[PDB]
């Protein structure tokens, strides 16, 4: 809608901000991923017999 | 002035409760640096990686 658009720009920052949290929280999942698992500098493999 | 301080008001209360998120965030971080230096510095650690 064109006319809700321009009304909407009438208003502040607001989803420049909420966009920019959502960002920032979907990047730090990334990260809290990273820290639990990639704490190995090398892709060990175990021996064929058991 | 009704529309401009409901605006305001909306605006400033959305920075306030950033700040309070933000906040606990540090309050957190500088509690763990707390506890680095009371265990790290003052003594020897036996926790691996810490």
């Amino acid at each position: 809608s064109t006319e809700c658009s321009n009304l909407l720009l009438q208003y502040g920052s607001f989803c420049t901000q909420l966009k920019r949290a959502l960002t920032g929280i979907a990047v730090e999942q990334d990260k809290n991923t990273q820290e639990v698992f990639a704490q190995v500098k090398q892709i060990y493999k175990t021996p064929p017999i058991k | 002035i009704d529309r401009l301080i409901t605006g305001r008001l909306q605006s400033l209360q959305t920075y306030v409760t950033q700040q309070l998120i933000r906040a606990a965030e540090i309050r957190a971080s500088a509690n763990l640096a707390a506890t680095k230096m009371s265990e790290c510095v003052l003594g020897q650690s036996k926790r691996v990686d810490f």
